[PDB]
RNA sequence: CAGCCUAGGUAUUGAUACCGAAGCUGUUGCCUGGGAGAAGUUCCUGGCAGCAGAGGCUGAAUGUGCUUUAACGAACGCUCG
């Protein structure tokens, strides 16, 4: 799982736009893996984290996190840089046990991969429809 | 073997806490005392057993 | 956000296996939908839940869950019953401020997506391998 | 209600099954009719009771239950005995007036069926759906 | 199982009533959900009520209840309010364990419907015949 | 009751805007359906809800609320989108006893319509003129 | 907001009867205006008060609040003067903000009347319909 | 048996610190109890023991003892793991002849209080001087 | 306050058995954790106590605790006819 300039290609509404998360390093005080977008201003770039928690004796459970920050510009028509107006979060955590398997963990995360494309999360995240 | 023939006398303890008796749980409370201790009162399992 | 069957194909290691997920109640106690295999135990087996929390005075910041569920189970040589051995789960998140923007949810929506069909998180998912 | 065989049709999720209940006669201390499906197993057979209480005093609460039971066994690997290990009860209780009239009584039971057979109490017990 | 105006027909002794039963929600609060008929008084209305509770605790039990109710009223010479003094109540109760599978529940189901329009309860509630 | 895309005619001073409000869903929690006027930010719709909250042991009385609220954009020339800045509140709020009637229903509803409708409301909120 | 005859026609169910509410004192403790029904007795049965609370430090934020009251009664077979067996009444509160203009309050109050005419709030009244 | 929250109160030198203790148990061999601070952290936990003898060999006297504990709490070390670094030891010790008096201890308690809460002790405990 | 019960919760091989709180719902505060964007903060997850949303039936105090606060038979007021 080395780090290297992740492509992710269409994405989006209509599905047309393409984001280039550049190589940043791994935080080792906590071990975490960050990329980012290309650009000069840290306060407007959006930013993705992965971690991977080993089963801890108070734990016992494998652990993946994984984050994704997304700021708004709003843009001042001059009087500086743009400002930080919004946020968007995403925050998703898988959980195994020791004796897990590779093929249920490809499993759930595929499922994930396919729940999140299918049209009852479209309009949950979207619209903001609650499930009904 | 000392610290298993702890364990053994402390499990012996639990057992007559589990089994329930307050004057046979004293089994081991004379074990230290190196007395012959009398009683006061009316005591409790738990009580008999979480400091005794 | 309508609840019905979802039938996602393309799941797993190499994409080859599906899940149809049929609707449940939307739990009253908290007003969150679910979903669950096509059956028949399965059905109290698989779990797929997906909630929308409106803004609140805790929420401000709409907030959408999504919780996936897997229990494997086994059968000893002997028993009847399945007894599940083991539970896959996996917890996903978006919180949205209040001036967020439709575009940019399905924008979180699609890079989440996208990354998780990224090698980088199959790699430190499917293998448990963080990220060096 | 003189206590015959009893040959239900139609039955299950497809409507083909049938059963043949016959009478086990009357509890004479509870005062209750029990019918049962022939079978080798007295302890594998589907049973189903029906009591008619008289009003009682003061109150005369005409109360009227019918308990259906039908369980299912799994021999275990070495056991002589198929052993019940899964059991299905379903209680129904009417509750008349001293001046209810056959008129309402037989209007409650075609409800109560027609509802039995709707497609809301049908999702509602065949999946465990909460119905919202 | 999404409420929705439930049209029963074919009751009553002959068979050629019918009843509109609309939505009437979901309590938050034992989270059940009720369907009315619709008429002038609310107090005069034939309610029916679903409710299928979630696992319990190390037994886990699933339950599933049907309330009927019926009432009737009877204006009394000089009181301007059709005061209910009558009420038909039905209690239906299914119990199943999380080992249970739809078939044998469409089984229990369909087993009730076909008892429920058998000769057998006919004679027993229509007329108060206890069975023997 | 179905929940439905309401299409509201002539409204306004002059009397010729006309309103779309489409269904979004029904919170459970407290049983509240929902519509909003069609947008992209939540923070700028126009929108409705309705609740029917039935006879509680505690109160014994049915009672319809309905809320309204209306926010202002009042967009700035850059720098971001609108901001909430002024926020209309109406809530209408409906009671009537178990033994209520529709016609009585009926009667205070078209009652309150046409009173809204009546010079005297008229100026009593358009203008803010105390009744006198 | 002047004081007067208001002929409030076309009401209830088929939007046939008329009304006619003639004024009332406003009462000084509270600044509120009443109407009531043209008479004789009914004057002091049904009541139409309107009020237009203004900035404070509690107020701002104007209120306008119109209330109303409608008493159904009967003559038991023997008596003379009627009881009131039956109180229907609704209420109606705008929250109106300082810099509020009356354009904006004008397309509420519309807004409000034509809800009030739409079906979903007829059914949801007239027959306490939720919306499901 | 000691099992009394004591809701302390003019703590430090401006006197405008609180504290709450709670039991935490007693021990069954010396009459001893044991009271606590809300918390989860031994150093930001306060204690407090107290312990009542009663004559019975080795020494014809009463004996009152209480101990208290309050351990420097540092928040920053290293990580989240509030550590102590400055044990606060308090150690009191009573003796009262089997003829005393509940008179008698009440005068001593009250001393003590009062040489506490006045400028004598404070000087000597605090800043560390001698008797000039 | 005491008791009585149940409407419900419960389980149960059905029959039978405990309780009346049940139960969940939300809210006040106590609120730690674990993980961590990296935060001039938002997100993942968690527990404790309290409040409000089951019900009535019967008797006891009219400021509060309890120990001679009592029992018998007539008259009086005083309800009825």
């Amino acid at each position: 799982a080395k780090l290297e300039t992740v492509t992710l290609g269409n994405i989006g509404k209509d599905g047309k736009q393409t984001l280039v998360l550049n190589p940043r390093g791994v935080n080792p005080t906590n071990g975490v893996a960050s990329l980012s977008q290309a650009g000069a201003v840290p306060a407007l770039e959006k930013r993705v984290t992965v971690s991977v928690s080993q089963p801890s004796r108070n734990r016992k459970n494998y652990k993946v996190q994984v984050k994704i920050q997304n700021p708004t510009a709003c843009t001042a028509n001059g009087s500086c840089d743009p400002s930080v107006t919004r946020q968007a979060y995403a925050d998703v955590t898988f959980s195994f046990t020791q004796y897990s398997t590779d093929e249920e963990r490809a499993f759930v995360r595929t499922e994930l991969a396919a729940l999140l494309a299918s049209p009852l999360l479209i309009d949950a995240i979207d619209q903001l429809n609650p499930a009904y | 073997k000392y610290l298993g023939l702890l364990l053994r006398r402390l499990r012996e303890g639990y057992r007559a806490v589990k089994r329930g008796d307050l004057r046979a749980l004293r089994r081991v409370i004379q074990s230290y005392h190196n007395g012959k201790w009398k009683p006061a009162t009316a005591g409790n399992l738990w009580l008999e057993f979480r400091y005794g």
